[PDB]
């Protein structure tokens, strides 16, 4: 249904190994596309998708360099968090990025989002309104009147709701085949008697796009919740997603579950009986 | 953050008891990125360990997914293993048919 | 024949009490006591002076024959150890002239030269070895990390007359080079008379590969090709109606040719002119006379103890005597503290386990 | 910069110029960071006329406090050295340079037929006055007025024979033009003053009574002079710049209904407005900023009236036809904004709301124990409880009423006023006009010996 | 509570600190320039320190520099109708941000121009408003309702009286992090939706004439789950003022042990048990929940580890919020020695019992 394009970084700080280990990833709704990483040969930002390889050389450089450019803007805010927290020089520290837009079915702009960690911890979010901050802690307070001071809320609302929603247009329109295609998703019954008192029944589905699926377990119309054990969406690696939702049931009770799946590849309510 | 990194240990498609397939470990939810993950059968560990770059988990931290072509098997003593900061012992899971 | 200018090994007792004067400069100094430590290899060779006072600051010196190291080559070695896992104290040595009082000596005593290890936390773990010169104290510019392990360190420092220093940690080599490059005791200049031409860009070429469009010139107000009137309007009384206009999507800010930011020489800089005060002095390492080894500093955890202090004129005698000190000794020492190690982790497991059994006895009560 | 900085140290000698612009702000301030372009493109188009200068009130409290400076950014009209009033317009470079430029002198633009042609060729109304005579009490009158309504109108006089012999048969008249751009054939272009004698007070009443017309263009510089009295503002994509046709359509439907309906004796005034300009003033009729083409009507009372027209705006006029005939024939009742009413009461506690609190609150053969609260308050929640309770121990009381409407998604009434949340009110059976706000405790023990030692009957078990 | 507070002042950036403190008590050796002699009218901060546990250790104390600006938010614009800045508000301002495990406030002082004084050399200030909120870590149970305190002082201002007050409540679980919640007493505006069915106690003390003043803004949370846990951020705004504070939402309630298998099969002497299945239905927080394996009656006295596999399941999200686990324990071969020993299995947790809950189950 809504795309929406997102873009995550981290970089771990390596003291006395050389620079900090800069990984950079750029995908869309849930399929990877782009990908920088610092350690590599290339140096470059490298195409994880199929229809992002048809872009020109003025692409590649122009991501090239922004990514560069991050990278060392990342770098500096290690050492500059790493002294406002007081910390010593030989532990290392992690900091994390996530900046992506949404946009709806008509490709208008929906929202724009922008996170930034520090060690796994919220440490600067951007406000809904594209225009004040929200720190975390006493340190994260010096960043967000650093950032007000220089109308850096002003430069990534015009990024988010502007160039970003362009390039998740574009992208879409270039990979359509894989980005707004919808395929059903294999499902198959598993069964599994865990003893002569209730058994396991699991309910996979295998192959799919996209991978953001909902299945929940019933019984007899009751939710089965929270005795449902049900695993996010992982990639299979070949662009698809899998999905499975397992519950114990009583020693022949297992005909009452039902299994309802919702999503993209699903533009119906599945629901399986065993 | 510095979360115990999540263990899963499947295959890319069923478990095909007898025939060709790929165990594969999705472990997310990690800090840092480093995680030593290794793939067992039968008490030793599997030939092939490749595993797909890191990424930002769901959790907000490091993700990394190992796999390995493999005859899949219950029967097979396959497993995952894991070190590093968050996870002290090498927590190692037993690989059944998917996760 | 090796000039030992100076042996200090602790192996008489307490006859090392008739070598060593303590200050008088303050009435609350550390005290320190000559023993080998809870672990060590030899307990009668790795007897030594180890502090005794948490957070206080110890300043034991002690004086020898005078001596100048001009013409020749300066050899200062010493061991530390920090059994006691300090968090924050030094371990250096200086070296005082002979117009130096033991009876009042301080941290601020006019020395000759200073090195050794200091800590002082996670930030503060250096080799220290600073030097006298224009009566100014000028601190080395490399760093020089300082072992802050238990076991016992090896650190000796050469300084030869070519204006050469090198600086070893356990008989091993960790620095070196002059002392006119590593210190700052004096090179170059710009030319202030250079300014930069306004020809040097640092810009933005025109038109990189376009030709004149011409039609690139469009209007600013353009009338909207499905712009309906309403039909219940009567231009034969109004005179006409009212095509309104919006702004054209190809309007952009005059004809510009995508001044893109380049084509660029670099960022110009003032050439180099020489220098007039370039200053590094043949006799920069050489001493007046050097005839006290004091021992002064602040420790907050009190533990270390130092030993097999050195002061010769030969690297060859420097590091056969280190070899046969503290490397006799570290072997030693490192399985005493194994040793004493497994103990402790077997003790620390057998308190864990009656905790848990007094535990379930009260929660079964 | 290009503005003059002006310090303590300075500011009462370079300050003595004739027509000085003084902006006292600080460096911290939104408004004054948002306006310092418009302040330094405005000193840069002004070199000559009229010059403009900052002050530091961080760094000069001296000056700032003689000046009784409590606002960032506060703009300042300085004359001679002293104070000419504040500035009282946009913050805006064009604003400021044609309110400098208009009030930089005289107070009437003498005309000496070009001059009049391009001073009668401006966006804004412009009061002409021909005068043939130099030592004429119609000069001086006219003058007068202009000096004392200078802040508001655009002054102009000539003494040109061929003005002043085409404008008027005595050699002394006032003629007022309104803006060319507007003019459309449901009223005149130009209002002459038939008064018999020339003073300052007709004049400026005369100008107040005939600059706008049928309905002139609501902009920011004279919003202050349209709006006051019953006044119907048409919110649309009012902008003659990029957009006249649409406008002058519009408004000739709006001018046209509103010619027939002031031509019967209706007193009504009628003003076309943009719906991004006064975006912020459409939230009070309940209108949103659409964004379209089709035109919000809404009538706002001297008092505080407000009628917004549910019809949609017609393009033959009948829409708006029938809404002003509807507000003038008395159609609007009780006047309450507020959301649309429920499906019905939920229980115990009526809901009450502003569609229909004259129904239910207004009861004059019941007392109403009304209880404004919002969404978000906490105390409002804790009270829910106690509130139903309440409501339902009394169900069977058939003169006490306990209701509860949300002053947040309601307009109150004028006789009640919500401070705080919540606001509990007490009105009775014979007291309408004149309820109790309830001040006790907000326990069920407090409501009931409230209601049982106020109300006129006995709360009931 | 603690004579001298050791801040950090910052600018903040938190690039950096400096040695920084806060008065008043008699400590001499302080930063002079750093050094800031407390002086609140409210007597919030006055309070909070004269009432914090004796022995503690120093909370964290960081300064900044404080800039009087109005809220972003456009909900909080009806606080500032005028378009110009206060004349009062002119001066340097200092922002102290002190946390700890036993509350965390934030205050805005207002120093001197100098720090010249007769006596010592301190620079004195005046503290303005005061955020400050008793529990720092919201420890509310799984299913219940959450009561986060939250209590402010501000002073009257030169020329109201009343002051509009700014009620903010936001949080962040992952995760998001709306507006949880957001009012203004004393001034009818529009308001954002609140999320969750929260409410908050926002409200003035008492209505006196000239100051200061002191108000409440608590949070209620019905029904807290686990995806509600994580960092609340409580703000609150004033004319060209703001107090922010942070909190450590953590859920938690009682960890249900189930027995799964508990009564071991009989199990003739050297053979292995039937691996019982150590429950744990409705549970929180997943820190420090662990599942250990006694053999009571044997060779310890309390319990001693017992042998055998050991394996714990992935943590389950049911419908309730509260996560269950479930830990795979295989006995070994149970003989002689087993037959009347209790196998039981402690279950630790914050909620749980400090000797955790343990299910013992008689062997055969
Ligand atoms: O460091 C080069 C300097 O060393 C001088 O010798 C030492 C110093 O005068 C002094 O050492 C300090 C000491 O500091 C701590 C404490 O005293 C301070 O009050 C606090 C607050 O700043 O910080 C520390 O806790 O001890 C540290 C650990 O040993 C040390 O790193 C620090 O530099 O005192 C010692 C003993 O008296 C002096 O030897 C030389 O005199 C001078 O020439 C050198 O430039
Ligand atoms: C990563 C980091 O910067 N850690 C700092 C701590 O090491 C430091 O601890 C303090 O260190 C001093 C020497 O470095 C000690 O003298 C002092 O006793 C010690 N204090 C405590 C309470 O351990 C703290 C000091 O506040 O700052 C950290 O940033």
């Amino acid at each position: 249904g809504s795309h929406s394009m997102r873009y995550f970084f981290t970089s771990v700080s390596r003291p006395g190994r050389g620079e900090p280990r800069f990984i950079a990833v750029g995908y869309v709704d849930d399929t990877q596309f782009v990908r920088f990483d610092s350690d590599a040969a290339s140096q470059r930002m490298e195409p994880r998708a199929p229809w992002i390889e048809q872009e020109g050389p003025e692409y590649w450089d122009q991501e090239t360099r922004n990514v560069k450019a991050q990278s060392q803007t990342d770098r500096v805010d290690l050492g500059t968090l790493r002294g406002y927290y007081n910390q010593s020089e030989a532990g290392s520290h992690t900091i994390q990025i996530m900046y992506g837009c949404d946009v709806g079915s008509d490709g208008r702009f929906l929202r724009g989002y922008r996170q930034d960690a520090y060690d796994g911890k919220d440490y600067i979010a951007l406000n809904e309104d594209l225009r004040s901050w929200t720190a975390a802690d006493m340190a994260a307070q010096i960043t967000k009147r650093k950032w007000e001071a220089a109308h850096e809320a002003e430069q990534l609302r015009a990024y988010l709701d502007g160039t970003c929603v362009e390039w998740l247009r574009r992208y879409l329109e270039n990979g359509k085949e894989t980005l707004q295609r919808t395929d059903p998703p294999k499902t198959h019954m598993t069964h599994h008697p865990i003893s002569d008192h209730e058994a396991t029944l699991r309910c996979w589905a295998l192959g799919f796009y996209p991978a953001e699926i909902t299945l929940t377990w019933q019984r007899d119309g009751e939710d089965q919740t929270q005795d449902t054990e049900l695993v996010e969406t992982r990639p299979a690696g070949d662009g698809t997603f899998q999905k499975w939702a397992a519950v114990v049931v009583p020693s022949g009770e297992e005909q009452r579950y039902t299994c309802h799946v919702q999503h993209e590849g699903l533009p119906k309510p599945l629901t399986l009986r065993w | 953050i510095q979360r115990t990194p999540k263990i899963q240990v499947y295959s890319r498609h069923p478990a095909e008891n007898g025939k060709s397939n790929f165990l594969n470990c999705y472990v997310s939810g990690f800090h840092p990125s480093d995680i030593e993950v290794d793939l067992l059968k039968n008490g030793e560990r599997i030939e092939k360990v490749e595993h797909s770059d890191l990424s930002f988990s769901k959790d907000w931290s490091f993700y990394l997914l190992y796999y390995t072509e493999f005859t899949p098997t219950e029967k097979d003593e396959y497993a995952c293993r894991v070190n590093h900061v968050t996870l002290s012992q090498p927590k190692i899971v037993k690989w059944d048919r998917d996760m | 024949e090796p000039a030992v200018y100076f042996k200090e090994q602790f192996l008489d007792g307490d006859g090392w009490t008739s070598r060593w004067i303590e200050s008088k400069h303050k009435s609350d100094f550390g005290k320190f006591v000559l023993s080998s430590g809870k672990f060590y290899g030899d307990e009668e060779k790795d007897k030594g002076l180890q502090t005794s006072q948490d957070a206080r600051f110890y300043a034991l010196s002690a004086s020898f024959e005078p001596f100048s190291n001009k013409g020749q080559t300066l050899v200062v070695q010493f061991t530390v150890k920090h059994e006691q896992n300090i968090d924050c104290g030094g371990g250096y040595v200086k070296l005082f002239p002979n117009s130096l009082d033991q009876t009042d000596m301080h941290g601020d005593s006019e020395y000759n030269i200073m090195f050794g290890p200091d800590i002082c936390g996670p930030g503060t773990k250096k080799v220290h070895v600073i030097f006298n010169y224009k009566g100014k104290n000028v601190l080395i510019n490399k760093d020089i990390r300082s072992k802050d392990d238990e076991f016992t360190h090896l650190y000796t420092l050469i300084v030869r007359p070519d204006n050469t220093y090198e600086v070893k940690i356990d008989n091993s080599q960790v620095e070196s080079g002059s002392l006119e490059d590593d210190w700052d005791f004096l090179k170059k200049i710009k030319d202030p008379d250079a300014s930069k031409p306004e020809d040097w860009d640092e810009a933005k070429i025109d038109d990189p590969t376009d030709s004149k469009p011409e039609d690139w010139d469009k209007p600013e107000h353009i009338p909207d090709p499905d712009a309906k009137k309403p039909e219940d309007w009567d231009e034969e009384m109004d005179g006409e109606w009212e095509p309104p206009v919006i702004q054209n999507p190809e309007y952009k800010g005059e004809w510009k040719p995508r001044q893109i930011d380049n084509d660029y020489k670099g960022t110009w800089i003032h050439p180099e002119i020489d220098n007039p005060e370039y200053s590094p002095d043949p006799s920069i390492y050489a001493y007046d006379n050097f005839g006290v080894l004091g021992l002064d500093l602040w420790q907050v955890k009190s533990g270390t103890i130092f030993d097999n202090f050195l002061i010769t004129n030969d690297e060859a005698y420097a590091e056969e005597f280190g070899n046969e000190t503290w490397g006799v000794t570290k072997a030693a020492e490192k399985q005493m503290k194994d040793k004493q190690d497994e103990e402790q982790r077997l003790k620390e497991e057998e308190e864990d386990k009656k905790r848990k059994e007094e535990e379930e006895a009260e929660d079964k009560e | 910069s290009d503005v003059l900085e002006l310090t303590d140290d300075n500011f009462e000698s370079r300050i003595s110029d004739g027509l000085m612009l003084v902006e006292f702000f600080a460096p911290w301030c939104g408004h004054c960071k948002r306006l310092a372009p418009e302040y330094e493109a405005a000193a840069t188009r002004l070199k000559g006329i009229v010059p403009l200068a900052k002050v530091d009130c961080t760094a000069n409290t001296n000056t700032c406090n003689k000046y009784g400076v409590s606002g960032y950014p506060t703009l300042k009209i300085f004359r001679d050295g002293e104070e000419a009033g504040a500035y009282d317009g946009p913050r805006t470079a064009d604003g400021i340079v044609s309110h400098l430029k208009k009030q930089a002198g005289p107070a009437s633009v003498p005309l000496r037929e070009e001059e009049f042609k391009k001073f009668i060729s401006d966006k804004d109304a412009s009061i002409v006055g021909f005068f043939d005579d130099s030592f004429s009490e119609a000069h001086s009158e006219f003058l007068k007025a202009a000096s004392n309504l200078r802040d508001n109108y655009r002054f102009a006089h000539t003494n040109v024979e061929s003005l002043v012999n085409e404008y008027d048969d005595n050699g002394e008249g006032i003629i007022l033009f309104r803006p060319s751009h507007l003019t459309n054939k449901f009223e005149d272009k130009t209002v002459a003053y038939t008064e018999q004698k020339m003073t300052s007070g007709k004049i400026k009443k005369f100008i107040q009574e005939n600059i706008f017309g049928i309905c002139p263009h609501m902009t920011e510089d004279n919003k202050d002079l349209i709006q006051g009295k019953d006044l119907l503002i048409a919110y649309y994509d009012v902008d003659y710049e990029k957009n006249a046709k649409g406008s002058n359509y519009w408004r000739n439907r709006v001018m046209m209904v509103a010619k027939k309906f002031l031509d019967a004796g209706h007193k009504l005034n009628f003003a076309v407005a943009s719906r991004k300009t006064f975006s912020h003033e459409l939230s009070d009729f309940g209108l949103e900023s659409t964004a379209g083409e089709i035109p919000v009507v809404a009538i706002r009372t001297a008092k505080g009236e407000k009628f917004v027209m549910q019809e949609e705006f017609s393009r033959d006029g009948k829409a708006l036809e029938r809404f002003l005939q509807d507000y003038f024939d008395g159609n609007l009742k009780r006047y309450l904004k507020s959301e649309p009413i429920p499906e019905s009461n939920d229980g115990p506690v009526k809901v009450v709301v502003a569609e229909n609190f004259d129904e239910i609150v207004n009861n004059e053969n019941k007392d109403v124990l009304i209880e404004f609260y919002a969404p978000w308050c906490g105390h409002c929640k804790n009270l829910e409880p106690k509130y139903k309770e309440l409501g339902e121990k009394l169900s069977k009381d058939p003169n006490i009423v306990i209701a509860k409407m949300d002053a947040t998604a309601n307009d109150v009434p004028s006789p009640y006023e919500v401070r705080g949340f919540p606001t509990i009110y007490f009105s009775p059976a014979n007291k309408k006009l004149n309820p109790k706000k309830y001040e006790g405790g907000r326990e069920l023990s407090d409501f009931i010996s409230y209601l049982q030692r106020e109300a006129t009957n006995p709360p009931v078990i | 509570g603690p004579a001298v507070i050791e801040c950090w002042f910052v600018e903040d950036a938190g690039l950096a600190k400096r040695p920084g403190a806060l008065l008043p008590p008699p400590r001499p050796d302080l930063d002079p320039e750093l050094y800031l002699s407390v002086h609140d009218p409210a007597g919030a901060l006055q309070a909070a320190f004269r009432r914090y546990p004796r022995g503690a250790p120093a909370p964290h104390c960081e300064m900044s520099r404080f800039v009087p600006l109005p809220a972003s938010a456009k909900w909080a614009s009806g606080l500032t109708p005028a378009q110009n800045c206060p004349r009062a508000l002119d001066g340097a301002w200092l922002m102290v941000s002190i946390s700890s495990p036993v509350l965390s406030l934030s205050s805005l002082l207002r120093p001197q121009p100098e720090p010249q004084q007769e006596p010592v050399l301190i620079t004195m200030a005046t503290v303005v408003l005061t955020v400050l909120t008793h529990t720092p870590a919201p420890r509310v149970r799984l299913g219940q309702d959450a009561l986060l305190d939250l209590s402010f002082a501000y002073m009257p201002p030169t020329s109201p009286g009343p002051p509009p007050f700014g009620l903010e409540w936001r949080r962040q679980h992952l995760g998001k992090g709306h507006l949880l919640l957001a009012a203004t007493p004393g001034l009818n505006g529009q308001m954002p939706a609140a999320q969750e069915g929260a409410v908050a106690f926002a409200a003035w003390d008492d209505d006196e004439p000239w100051g200061p003043w002191t108000g409440n803004g608590t949070f209620w949370l019905p029904r807290v789950q686990p995806f509600q846990e994580g960092t609340y951020l409580a703000t609150i705004h004033l004319p060209y003022l703001q107090g922010q504070v942070t909190l450590e939402l953590a859920v938690y309630k009682p960890p249900k042990v189930s027995l799964m298998p508990a009564t071991l099969a009989r199990a003739a002497p050297g053979e292995a048990p039937p691996e019982l299945l150590c429950l744990v239905s409705h549970f929180y927080p997943s820190g420090g929940l662990e599942v250990e394996w006694e053999l009571r009656g044997g060779p310890g006295g309390r319990s001693q580890k017992a042998e055998g596999q050991r394996w714990l399941s992935a943590l389950r999200h049911h419908s309730d919020g509260s996560v269950s686990l479930s830990g795979h324990l295989q006995p070994p071969p149970v003989t002689t020695e087993q037959h009347g020993a209790r196998y039981a299995c402690r279950i630790h947790h914050p909620s749980l019992p400090a000797s955790g809950r343990s299910a013992e189950v008689t062997l055969e």
